[PDB]
């Protein structure tokens, strides 16, 4: 093996653990609230209290379900972040970021399972709703992507995706297909304009609340880590070389835009991906395609 | 009719002058005098619009009450288009015990009017609900509180009891605390009905004096 | 049906009221291990007639919190630190008590306490502690069916030990006997499914030739209260065994057939080599706190109980001398919790 | 008493009770100017970049 | 290890009380102070109370209106469904002991009848600083057990 | 010899159960539903039926005014007013110019918040939570001032037979007058992120149409009769109060959908506003009750220093005021529509038939009319725009 | 604003309906088709770049920089008036004999039936009470028992931190209200001589 595994997956998990703790900071702002401050005194020690408190919880036997699927949709979830990361900070792959959205339509493995876990004729219908939206806005990131080849040649002339090649040169052409991007961003992690879930989910539709000690602390985290991966490739891809603060800040980003936005309608949402994220993003690569070479 | 909206200023007016007049001190006699076979009482009282002004109550036979009612909407100078409520009360001193009350709104006229059916506990009412399409809730309401049926009802069910009581409540022979109690059983991991025990009774505080007299 | 008094001195003058939660039963009750599968329901029979209930229990606030609910205001008395080692609280807790019931025992040993301690020196210290007072009028101790001096198992000859002790100091107490009692919260099908599904393998002592007598709890809560409403019955021992004898074997089978387990995974774990796999780790139990991997079945004590047959004696009281029909274990309400698991119709 | 919670002397000034009407600022057409502007220098600088490579 | 349990059971207290789910079983005028106990002017979210839509996630179930003989079944079918810990507290006088509408045909006399309560919150509705000083009542209870240690000496 | 031509089946009886986002209170809702369309809507009820009809038969008068403020805990004033306007009524008494301005002002304040949490837990419904919590600090503002005036933030049990419990506290008309200086721009915030936003106009347009014909053959009242066209309001056709003198338009829509039903709910709160500053500046001195001591408590130091009135607080006290023979309808426009209650009296010291016509029952039974063709998540909009309330809709 | 786009709308039928009918020109709420070029840039930058959303945005991220309202429970308290009715206490005069003289009324105005009095005569021969109990858990809090007291022994007290761990603390006594009366015995007296102005 090598050390750097450990050097990305640390603090991937303690950022996470901050993200979580960022988003209701930021709601308190929005609301004229305030962070929590019973937890500890500096309020850095919040998280970890979720944490460990979620570990002590006595556990729950399993109920008429597969015990191997209900088991495997958290490892699938755990899996895909560790392996996306370790693929943006630790690999020289030539078509590197095709690697990361390949690893991002495994990602409808897990809510896909923890949907055929409920085995409620209802719950059907609504990971399947769930699912539909992950892959209606794969297409579009699909699009962008090649949008995002298309000006990234390296110093030898040849076309690639290595990442950091594309992070190298910073190109104002790209921003038009950087803002689809922060968009189906957006809808990939679930966020409340295409939060179909919450209300569905009220009443168990079928999603990660059957999962319910370790099994749920790993899902929210991948949720996390995923939209903090979806930053950092908004970061490489659009906003030239990594920065740890755009990051953080694309997310703060993130939870703004939730803040400002109601959730949209099932059908609504998706004719937005089709009718028109979708026709725009392939006039945009046929601009860029056809920016030339 | 329907008061939709028309004077964009200068609607001060409560309502014209006639219309109030017809409807002030005409409005039972016209009723009485245009369906005759319908009415059998009438009484004019304090009103139910205002405290100045004064409303009908009509008493109608449960045979003639889907006749009146649609006279009543419908008639050119009577619009009765709305049913505020349906109500029952029960007299257990009478051999018709329940008293049906019906509650309606004219909105041309600004006049709220009360019709009164008496029946028992046998017979039944014919339901209004082609008339006014709010009756079906109140109709399944009168029928679980007080028992009274409602025929051709679209579907006369219990609405507020709790489901599989029999016993309708607010019947003045009912008692105040009713028959049975809930209680969860540990042994049986079911939540179960049982007969009523209380701990403290309710106590009935007789106030009534000797020498009132507005008691009838 | 006509209501029958508990049979207690003076409780004509107390008792008032048709016998429900609110109205005044006569008994006032120390249940020692309130918080267990048996002592739940007893106390729930008990404060379910309107009498008192005293609970002594080691703190845990989490675990007594269904007796709570068993009673009306004031009725279910919890008392919060309870060592079986301490006199004074013992006389405390029965001071009020007219009748004890003792049903503190454990299935494993541990390093803190032992069979010896729990299941005999325990119920002589408390019988000495309730012969003193004199206002205790019914006593009443729970034992398995299997408890005998001459036994391989330590924990079934220490109860059998205790059970004479108490018999010596309070001749007038009534020993309940019940075989493994059936019920949502039961060690017996739970512990057995458990095995089926989350083991490896589930080890059966030699072929399940080991006959038992299954009981429900409802079964054995209103003996309980019939072995209370009769004065009679004082002094006897009364072996509450099911209505069938089933073979181990048996009973593995047809959980395997409600559950619809694909197939057979009980395993010949014959006797002479559980005896040899268990025996070191007993001596594992008695310095290690309680572990929840291993336990009750992972022991040398268990097979050797697994070995015999814990069947009622020919000759000796049961349900009939209490008019009680025992509700069959492998059918009815009884099995329902094991039905919810999986029936072939369900997942 | 006598003294009671009465409006003062003169009565209260006057309050705010209609909407008001903030939407002025931003509109269309600029924005597609500055965006054609900056669509411009995106395309030149595309332009030298693919030169140099 | 006397000591070392100790310290592990205070951390478990600590990390259980800071950090409670609360599922809230919103009958009637309770829940509205309840809802203005979770509002800016009184942030819950900072005593790391947060409210959760699920029985499974959600370890102290509050029980805030008058319960009714129609509800009752499904008030305990909530409770059961809820992990181990859960601790129940009952808001108002309604919940408490079925309060103005005690002497009812279809009124519960107190949710203590149907589920076990750990603490009761008196009021008609209860203040939402009330409220408050329940859930510290129950953060108490929470830390005064000593789950581990009696671990340790079982 | 023409062949004939067949059609669908419908199934998926679904039962929506109690549901957080979504109007307070424990609703059960059984939906029949053509494939992700709804075909049938049946509101089960009576989960908060506390036989409050019943209990009321068993209490004095003054006794059971607590009642009507439990029945809708979100606007206490308007419903134990119809109650005290009933009673007042069968009893003849005329009520104090003072206490007539008392209960108008507050009347109009519980409208005021009404419509604050309707609309903002509409919004939270479908999902924007900004506005709701920009919200709440009005709405405690709001019952600061009715625990100065009745000790009581929520139950105040303020307005009594004859006029009000006790007198206006000094400094409060300088307090209200400040909070309305501000109210107006609060609004106006809250209006911008509502309204506007094109998100909420496509969840809210053209859902939920009613039609005035329609409202009136299902007793709708309110700002569902508003928001369709019907200029209609109880304040004003039928005023009950010393609100034929206060000067205020009514807000009207004409589509009836969801969207028009929120923009008069927003008018509603600026009338309301209106209203009170009016109230304010106008408010005279006097009595605050009314005269008479056979129908009102005497004051303290008064039952301290006379006989009569000593007598007279223990027999009102004890007894209670003997109401005469006689029924009456009293209805007050509540935020809600129309509450009006059904009093009979035989002539006793306690009610003998109470009847409370609920304006959200009417509502809830216009659900299945209006939640047809709709979908699953259409319906938490319409329980939004209908604002039932269940203690009030089961009485 | 209030005006509407003929595509957006909620309601399937509603939309079929604009598609195919143009009967929503007639309609004066609705927008206008832009009938200039300049008009159709205008509606179509509108729509494409999210116009209206931004809006919102800066609105709500004046949230993050406002004066935050909030207050923290344990070492800042929420006003409360004199008015408040609250924990129930029994009273006594400053002698120390309890102004209770038992008359009864409260226990006959009580709406809920909380109250339970029974008395007798006391060996001096005062009309004292032998037991005065109140149910906290059937108290509405309504404060009319303060109301028909006239000697003033029966008041709802400040305080409102009295939530108990079980229901049997929350039946109270009449030692218990005399505790509660004697442990708020200043503040209930300045809340009294305040409020006896207005009445
Ligand atoms: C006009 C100039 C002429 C030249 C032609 C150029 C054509 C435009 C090319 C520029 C490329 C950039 C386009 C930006 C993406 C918008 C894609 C289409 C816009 C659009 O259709 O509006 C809505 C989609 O946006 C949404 O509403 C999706 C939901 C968004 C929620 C999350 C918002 C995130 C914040 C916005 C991104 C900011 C990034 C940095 C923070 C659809 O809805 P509709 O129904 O009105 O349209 C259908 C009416 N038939
Ligand atoms: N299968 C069965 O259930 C049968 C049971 N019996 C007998 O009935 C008795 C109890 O049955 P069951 O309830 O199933 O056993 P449980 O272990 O479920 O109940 C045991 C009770 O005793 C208490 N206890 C155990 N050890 C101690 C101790 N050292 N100090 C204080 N309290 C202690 C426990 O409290 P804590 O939880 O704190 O340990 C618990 O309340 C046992 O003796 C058992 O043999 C009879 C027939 C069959
Ligand atoms: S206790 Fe009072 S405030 Fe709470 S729900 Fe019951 S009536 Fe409403
Ligand atoms: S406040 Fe009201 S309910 Fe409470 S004791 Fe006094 S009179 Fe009874
Ligand atoms: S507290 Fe007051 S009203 Fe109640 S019995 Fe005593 S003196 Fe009478």
């Amino acid at each position: 093996m090598n050390l750097n595994i450990i050097m990305t997956v640390l603090p991937l998990l303690v950022s996470v653990a901050f993200l979580t703790l960022s988003e209701r900071a930021v709601m308190g702002s929005l609301q004229r609230r305030m962070g929590p401050a019973v937890s500890g005194a500096f309020g850095i020690l919040q998280p970890f209290w979720d944490g460990f408190k979620l570990a002590v919880k006595e556990p729950i036997l399993p109920a008429n379900a597969a015990a191997g699927i209900f088991y495997a949709a958290p490892l699938i979830c755990i899996c895909i972040c560790v392996a996306s990361w370790c693929t943006l900070l630790l690999t020289d792959l030539s078509i590197g970021g095709l690697f990361l959205l390949l690893l991002s339509s495994l990602a409808v493995y897990g809510v896909l399972l923890a949907g055929y876990s409920c085995n409620s004729k209802y719950a059907f219908l609504g990971c399947l709703r769930s699912v539909s939206l992950m892959i209606s806005y794969e297409l579009v990131i699909s699009v962008v992507i090649l949008c995002v080849i298309l000006e990234t040649r390296d110093g030898n002339g040849f076309p690639c995706l290595n990442l950091t090649e594309t992070a190298s040169q910073t190109k104002i052409i790209l921003i038009p297909a950087g803002l689809l991007f922060y968009i189906c961003s957006l809808a990939e992690s679930k966020r409340v304009p295409f939060d179909l879930p919450e209300a569905e989910a009220e009443l168990v539709a079928g999603y990660n609340v059957e999962y319910s000690s370790l099994g749920f602390a790993v899902f929210f985290v991948a949720e996390y880590g995923n939209t903090l991966l979806m930053a950092a490739l908004i970061n490489i891809y659009f906003l030239g070389k990594l920065n740890s603060a755009l990051i953080a800040a694309i997310f703060v980003s993130f939870i703004w835009v939730r803040g400002t936005l109601p959730r949209y309608r099932y059908d609504m949402f998706m004719q937005i991906g089709w009718k028109s994220l979708l026709p725009v993003a392939l006039a945009l690569y046929l601009a860029q395609a056809s920016l030339g070479y | 009719s329907y008061c939709y909206a028309r004077k964009m200023t200068d609607k001060d007016y409560i309502a014209y002058d006639n219309i109030k007049n017809f409807g002030d001190n005409y409005l039972t006699d016209y009723i009485i005098k245009t369906v005759p076979k319908y009415v059998t009482m009438a009484v004019n009282g304090p009103a139910q619009s205002s405290v100045l002004y004064q409303e009908p109550t009509i008493y109608t036979t449960p045979e003639h009450i889907y006749a009146l009612c649609a006279f009543l909407r419908d008639h050119v100078n009577l619009q009765y288009k709305t049913l505020i409520d349906i109500t029952a009360v029960d007299y257990p001193e009478r051999s018709a015990r329940f008293e049906v009350v019906y509650h309606l709104l004219s909105p041309r006229l600004n006049n709220r009017i009360r019709i009164k059916v008496v029946v028992d506990e046998v017979t039944s009412v014919p339901s209004v609900s082609r008339i006014w399409n709010a009756a079906n809730w109140f109709e399944r309401e009168t029928w679980d509180m007080f028992g009274v049926f409602f025929s051709n009802h679209p579907d006369l069910r219990r609405v507020l009891t709790d489901y599989g009581f029999t016993g309708h409540p607010l019947r003045k022979d009912f008692p105040l605390t009713g028959y049975t109690e809930v209680r969860y059983d540990y042994g049986k991991k079911r939540v179960i009905s049982e007969p009523l025990e209380l701990t403290q009774e309710f106590r009935y505080f007789d106030f009534s004096s000797p020498w009132d007299t507005l008691s009838r | 049906s006509t209501l029958k008094p508990f049979d207690l001195n003076a409780n004509n003058a107390v008792r008032n009221g048709p016998g429900g939660r609110s109205s005044i039963g006569g008994v006032v009750a120390t249940v020692f291990g309130a918080n267990g599968f048996i002592g739940s329901y007893v106390v729930n029979e008990i404060s379910k007639r309107g009498n008192q209930v005293v609970c002594p229990y080691r703190c845990n606030e989490n675990k007594v919190q269904p007796l709570k609910q068993m009673g009306d205001l004031g009725q279910v008395v919890l008392l919060p630190e309870f060592d079986i080692h301490d006199d004074e609280y013992i006389r405390r807790a029965i001071s009020r008590s007219n009748v004890v019931i003792n049903c503190v025992g454990i299935r494993q040993e541990t390093k803190n306490y032992s069979y010896k301690d729990v299941h005999v020196d325990f119920p002589t210290r408390l019988a000495k502690i309730v012969a003193e007072s004199g206002k205790v009028e019914r006593f009443i101790q729970v034992s398995e069916m299997g408890a005998d001096v001459s036994h391989a198992s330590r924990r079934l000859q220490t109860k059998a030990v205790g059970d004479e002790a108490i018999m010596k100091y309070i001749p007038d107490a009534t020993i309940i006997r019940p075989g493994n009692v059936v019920g949502i919260e039961d060690y017996f099908y739970n512990n057995l499914i458990f095995q089926l599904s989350y083991t490896i393998v589930a080890p059966v002592i030699n072929n399940g030739a080991n006959k038992v007598q299954p009981t429900y709890i409802l079964d054995v809560a209103d003996a309980v209260v019939k072995i209370l409403k009769d004065k009679k019955t004082s002094g006897k021992t009364y072996y509450l065994g099911g209505p069938e004898t089933l073979t181990m074997r048996q009973i593995y089978d047809h959980l395997i057939d409600t559950l619809r387990l694909s197939n057979d995974d009980t395993v010949n774990l014959r006797y002479e080599l559980a005896k040899m796999l268990y025996k070191p780790l007993d001596t594992l139990r008695t310095k290690l706190p309680e572990f929840p991997f291993l336990g009750f079945m992972m022991s040398s004590d268990y097979a050797e109980e697994q070995v015999a047959d814990s069947v009622a004696p020919a000759g000796s009281l049961g349900y009939k001398d209490l008019s009680i029909s025992p509700a069959k274990v492998t059918e009815g309400l009884a099995i329902e919790g094991v039905r919810f698991i999986r029936v072939g119709g369900y997942d | 008493p006598k003294v009671q919670d009465v409006p003062p002397p003169g009565g209260f000034p006057s309050i705010r009770i209609e909407r008001k009407l903030p939407n002025t600022g931003p509109t269309g057409l600029a924005v597609f100017l500055g965006f054609t502007a900056f669509m411009a220098l995106a395309v030149n600088q595309a332009r030298d970049r693919k030169s140099t490579n | 290890a006397d000591f070392i349990v100790s310290k592990v059971d205070t951390v478990v207290n600590w990390a259980r009380a800071g950090s409670m789910w609360p599922m809230t079983f919103g009958l009637a005028c309770c829940a509205v102070e309840m809802m203005h106990a979770g509002a800016s002017r009184y942030d819950l979210d900072r005593f790391g109370i947060i409210f959760r839509p699920s029985p499974r996630q959600s370890d102290v179930m509050i029980v805030a209106g008058t319960l009714t003989n129609k509800m009752a079944p499904a008030l305990r079918k909530v409770y059961d469904q809820m992990p181990e810990p859960k601790w129940v507290v009952s808001m108002g006088s309604c919940a408490n002991g079925g309060g103005y509408y005690h002497y009812s045909y279809s009124v519960v006399r107190g949710c203590d009848r149907v589920v076990p309560v750990d603490v009761y919150v008196p009021g008609c509705p209860p203040t939402a600083e009330g409220l408050l000083y329940g859930l510290l009542q129950l953060q108490k209870k929470i830390y005064r057990s000593k789950n581990t240690q009696l671990w340790w000496n079982k | 010899m023409k062949p004939l031509t067949p059609s669908k089946v419908s199934n998926f009886t679904i039962n929506f159960g109690p549901q957080h986002p979504a109007a307070h209170g424990v609703l059960r809702l059984v939906l029949e539903m053509d494939g992700e369309i709804i075909k049938r809507a049946d509101p089960h009820i009576g989960l908060l039926h506390r036989g409050t009809e019943k209990l009321l038969e068993y209490k004095t008068y003054n006794q059971g005014i607590p009642y009507f403020d439990r029945l809708d805990y979100v606007s206490m004033m308007c419903m134990e007013h119809s109650y005290v306007l009933a009673i007042e009524q069968l009893l003849n008494v005329a009520v104090p110019l003072r206490g007539q301005y008392i209960r108008v002002l507050f009347s109009e304040i519980t409208r005021i918040m009404n419509h604050i949490l309707a609309i903002t837990c509409h919004s939270m419904d479908v999902g924007a939570l900004t506005p709701f919590l920009w919200a709440f600090e009005e709405r405690e503002k709001l019952f600061e001032f009715y625990e100065r005036v009745s000790g009581a933030r929520m139950h105040a049990a303020y307005f009594r037979v004859g006029g009000v419990a006790q007198d206006l506290p000094i400094g409060l008309l300088r307090d209200i007058y400040d909070w309305s200086r501000q109210f107006a721009s609060r609004v106006d915030e809250m209006e911008e992120l509502l309204t506007g936003n094109r998100i909420w106009k496509e969840r809210t347009i053209d859902v939920g149409l009613v039609t005035a014909q329609q409202a009136w053959d299902w007793g709708c009242s309110g700002p569902i009769l508003r928001g369709s066209g019907i200029d209609w309001d109880l304040r004003k056709n039928q005023p009950y109060d010393v609100y034929g003198r206060m000067d205020f338009n009514v807000p009207i829509a004409g589509h009836g959908d969801c969207y028009d039903r929120y923009l008069v709910r927003v008018q509603e709160m600026r009338e309301s506003l209106r209203i009170i500053y009016q109230c304010l500046n106008e408010m005279p001195d006097g009595l605050y009750k009314t005269p008479d001591q056979k129908v009102s408590p005497p004051s303290r130091g008064q039952m301290k220093q006379s006989m009569e009135s000593l007598i007279h607080h223990f027999k009102l006290f004890s007894e209670g005021y003997h109401v005469p023979a006689g029924e009456t309808y009293r209805a007050v426009e509540a935020p809600k529509g129309e509450f009006g209650v059904y009093l009979v009296s035989r002539g006793g010291n306690r009610p003998y038939r109470c009847k409370i016509r609920s304006p959200g029952y009417a509502h809830l039974q216009m659900l299945d009319m209006v939640a047809k063709g709709a979908m699953l998540a259409d319906v938490v909009t319409i329980i939004g725009t209908l604002d039932v309330v269940f203690g009030e809709i089961d009485r | 604003g209030t005006e509407r786009r003929p595509g957006q709308s909620g309601a399937w039928k509603q939309v079929d309906k604009q598609r195919y009918s143009s009967e929503w020109e007639q309609d004066p709420t609705f927008k206008q088709v832009p009938k200039n070029v300049s008009e159709v840039l205008d509606d179509s930058v509108s729509v494409l770049f999210l116009t209206d959303i931004v809006r919102g945005m800066m609105y709500s991220a004046s949230g993050f920089f406002d004066d935050k309202v909030t207050i923290l429970y344990p070492f800042e308290k929420g006003a409360v008036s004199p008015r408040f009715r609250g924990e129930h206490a029994l009273r006594r005069y400053p002698t120390g004999e309890e102004r209770c003289i038992s008359c009864k009324l409260c226990e006959a105005i009580c709406p809920a039936q909380a109250i339970t009095i029974e008395a007798e005569e006391r060996e001096d021969g005062s009309r004292k009470t032998t037991r005065y109990d109140i149910d906290m858990t059937k108290c509405i809090y309504c404060g009319f028992c303060q109301e028909a007291c006239p000697v003033d022994a029966i008041v709802e007290g400040p305080n409102f931190e009295f939530s108990t761990e079980t229901r049997e603390e929350l039946l109270y006594d009449k030692q218990k209200l005399l505790e509660n009366g004697d442990k708020w015995e200043q503040e209930i007296a300045a809340n009294l001589r305040t409020e006896s102005l207005y009445r």
